[PDB]
């Protein structure tokens, strides 16, 4: 069943997603590039204190409806 | 003769604390995660003046100029500005490539396009532009240090090593987990 999920980025931007408990990590990355232009390696994914890794689950990490992910990007320079 | 009436908003020894989060944050060292933290500080002290930042990273498409606000391109692990030319380019101005690009590349943008300036005074004229912006931007982020704990703690986790580590354990004090 399709749950809906927020990402927010370090400045406030925040996007919906419709997503399935079943989806890895890198394909909610595919998603937020259809919507926001950011290439998955440039994305980094937080949820409760934890760094969301390639070839995991969304479920593996209890993430519920109407959870909030939060995408750290790479800005310093210089 | 002594006090009898009190109200505090804040206590002693947590801002102690908050003044050695900051110190071990180290601001000035733009490679580490103090390099994250200033691009969010501008972004928020330009917002509550009312002008916009925005900030291109490596070779991107570029769909829509905002010509009215600040425009700045990060590839490289450098900063530099960008600005239109002969109706319709998009140009790339360099700056120094010293530790301070941030500052410098938010100077030459408002330079070039007589954007108006968020930053400074006459008491500092003595003190380049650049300077003035970056210890604004210092001042900001110590006063409203509680409306970044959120983003400072999600790049120390991000940065994986032990010298953030321990940072986020003070940072978990401070906020209050017990």
């Amino acid at each position: 069943g399709p749950m809906q999920i927020f990402v927010k980025t370090l400045t406030g931007k925040t996007i919906t997603l419709e997503v399935e408990p079943s989806d890895t990590i890198e394909n909610v990355k595919a998603k937020i590039q259809d919507k926001e232009g950011i290439p998955p390696d440039q994305q980094r994914l937080i949820f409760a204190g934890k760094q969301l890794e390639d070839g995991r689950t969304l479920s593996d990490y209890n993430i519920q409806k109407e959870s909030t992910l939060h995408l750290v990007l790479r800005l310093r320079g210089x | 003769s002594p006090q009898s009436v009190f109200s505090d908003s804040v206590s002693s020894s947590r801002l102690e604390l908050k003044k050695q989060i900051i110190k071990a944050l180290d601001l000035d060292y733009w490679q580490g995660s103090g390099g994250e933290i200033m691009p969010l500080v501008l972004i928020d002290f330009y917002k509550r003046h009312n002008i916009n930042i925005n900030i291109y990273l490596n070779h991107c498409k570029v769909n829509n100029f905002d010509k009215k606000a600040i425009n700045l391109i990060n590839a490289g692990n450098h900063y530099n500005a960008l600005t239109m030319n002969s109706r319709g380019n998009i140009e790339r101005i360099d700056v120094p490539g010293d530790g301070n690009c941030l500052y410098h590349a938010v100077v030459k943008s408002h330079q070039i396009t007589r954007k108006p300036k968020p930053y400074g005074n006459e008491l500092q004229k003595d003190k380049p532009e650049w300077c003035i912006l970056k210890e604004s931007l210092k001042t900001h982020f110590d006063k409203d240090f509680d409306q970044f704990v959120e983003q400072v703690k999600c790049i120390l986790i991000s940065e994986n090593t032990h010298e953030a580590n321990k940072i986020l354990d003070k940072v978990a004090q401070y906020s209050g987990v017990k």
